[PDB]
């Protein structure tokens, strides 16, 4: 059934899973027309598909043509969402198919069940989990790739760069979770703690710094300190 | 106007015949059922006194042959059986009636509940659902499983009703995903009209015998089956007006036949708030929904 914090090391065992976050599929900016209605104009979005094991990120680039002449859009989202993972898994060799897809949000299920009815042994299940994957657009590279797009787009990251080489699956998901919560709970803080120091610089092969294992650990007190300081605003607490 | 005699009735039992019933004392001389209407199928239905659990029963039609009921001590119920001598049969009726042993159909000549609940349902169609092909009559109980539950275990004693399963390959064509799960028309009208039951009188005669067999019988694997096949065509954008009118009606008498008292169990409410007020058919089931809403208000 749901993954929850009882059964959080099933993230890092030998049975292929993918998290799907469809947060940032449809994106608009709401503004004022000309007769002072208000109107939506759509953005490029994404699929977030994530092997929190491996770190391989399926980045699925929604283009606005994608929504021109339909309605109903944030229902369709979902159903496009679940269309394009479906054709994800169909892409991938069996011996690389995920025997579990995971959805950040409870409304996907339906959607991408239906579309995976092709795959009776792959489980879709939710997640009592609050993943901070909405945040993956405060990732300047992915940012970037998406509001670039032309045309609708995969493209493959490692969202880990090279941590496993030094650290387990479960402290490198730790270590971008905590990345995440900072970069959603506040960005432009987040960002200068990542930056602040100009000798350590982003790999062109890479999303996040090169960071020493020391640096690591001031890196991550920094954004538990941020955590903690924008939680005790929120709540006068 | 047929006759189903009694050998005799050695335990107390609440006996039912269609929506009517009798309480009979252990070895009270009751000697059957009279002046029942032909042009219908009924059933005859029985709560033992001593263990109000297992409702079981027999439908039958009195046009098909001569039946008759006989307690068998050793399996502890009443049967249904078939006397395929005419003038022994005859000749039983006729010394019951002259004895006045047995009660009368007590239809009102106003009252149409009955016909109402069994319009589509015909004995040839039960008989399929309900497999037993050396009897003419079809036993049921509150225990008997569907072959949609046992998938989820006796194939012999299951209810075949005809499987709908709205997340299934059936239900959905490829690169239709969206559209055919969000309106059911084609699982609806090719898939099952057109495919499986091959007319909506088909379709509806099972959805009545559904409701009945979980009114009467309170079978769990039925009253699912009947809420199946109701959100079917609820969930559908294009119904053929004649099946909506229909549904209406089928609907209406169901509901207003339903004991007061078993509402809680019988109506799922999930689906009743979906049919009257979210559904496509939302405003299409006026007396259902004028019904349901003066007589089940707290469901909704």
């Amino acid at each position: 059934g749901a993954m929850n914090s009882s059964n959080y090391a099933e993230l890092f065992n030998n049975d292929i899973k993918l998290f799907v976050d469809d947060t940032n599929v449809y994106r608009v900016t709401v503004h004022k027309t000309f007769e002072g209605n208000v109107a939506t104009k759509a953005i490029n979005g994404c699929i977030f598909t994530l092997n929190p094991k491996t770190g391989h990120l399926f980045l699925k680039i929604i283009h606005t043509s994608v929504w021109a002449g339909q309605k109903r859009l944030s229902q369709l989202a979902k159903w496009k969402t679940a269309e394009e993972v479906s054709a994800l898994v169909r892409s991938l060799p069996k011996e690389e198919q995920p025997k579990q897809i995971i959805v950040t949000r409870k409304a996907m299920l339906d959607p991408l069940e239906v579309h995976m009815l092709d795959f009776p042994n792959i489980a879709i299940r939710p997640t009592e989990l609050r993943l901070p994957f909405s945040a993956a657009m405060s990732i300047d590279k992915l940012s970037d790739v998406v509001m670039k797009a032309t045309e609708p787009q995969m493209v493959l990251f490692n969202i880990y760069d090279d941590w496993l080489d030094r650290i387990s699956s479960y402290t490198a998901f730790s270590r971008l979770t905590l990345l995440l919560r900072a970069l959603k709970t506040n960005e432009e803080s987040a960002k200068m703690i990542l930056l602040s120091d100009p000798t350590i610089t982003i790999k062109s092969y890479h999303l996040w710094p090169s960071f020493t294992d020391e640096q690591w650990i001031t890196i991550e007190s920094q954004m538990r300190d941020l955590i903690l300081t924008e939680y005790g605003r929120k709540y006068n607490v | 106007m047929n006759t189903v005699p009694f050998t005799s009735a050695p335990i107390e039992v609440t006996i039912g015949i269609d929506q009517y019933s009798f309480n009979v004392k252990e070895n009270q001389p009751f000697h059957g059922i009279k002046d029942i209407p032909i042009g219908h199928v009924h059933v005859i239905h029985f709560q033992h006194a001593d263990n109000s659990s297992m409702r079981y029963g027999y439908w039958f039609d009195c046009r098909m042959g001569n039946f008759y009921i006989q307690y068998d001590p050793k399996d502890g119920l009443y049967k249904m059986m078939e006397e395929r001598d005419g003038a022994k049969f005859e000749n039983i009726v006729h010394n019951f009636k002259e004895r006045q042993m047995m009660v009368s159909y007590p239809k009102i000549d106003e009252d149409d509940t009955w016909y109402n609940l069994t319009e589509f349902v015909q004995m040839d169609k039960i008989r399929k659902i309900v497999r037993k092909d050396e009897n003419q009559f079809s036993y049921v109980d509150s225990s008997m499983t569907t072959v949609q539950e046992n998938e989820l275990s006796d194939p012999a004693h299951s209810l075949n009703y005809t499987v709908i399963n709205f997340k299934s390959r059936e239900a959905i064509r490829p690169g239709h995903e969206m559209e055919d799960f969000l309106d059911k028309s084609y699982y609806l009208n090719t898939v099952m009209l057109q495919g499986i039951f091959k007319n909506s009188s088909n379709y509806f005669g099972e959805l009545q015998f559904a409701f009945l067999n979980a009114m009467f019988f309170g079978n769990y694997g039925s009253s699912l089956q009947w809420h199946a096949m109701i959100e079917l065509i609820c969930s559908s954008a294009t119904v053929p007006k004649h099946m909506l009118d229909k549904l209406d009606e089928i609907l209406y008498y169901q509901i207003k036949t339903l004991p007061e008292q078993y509402s809680d169990i019988l109506l799922n409410e999930r689906v009743w708030n979906i049919c009257l007020y979210s559904s496509f058919q939302k405003n299409s089931l006026h007396n259902t929904e004028k019904i349901m809403e003066n007589k089940y208000p707290e469901l909704l």
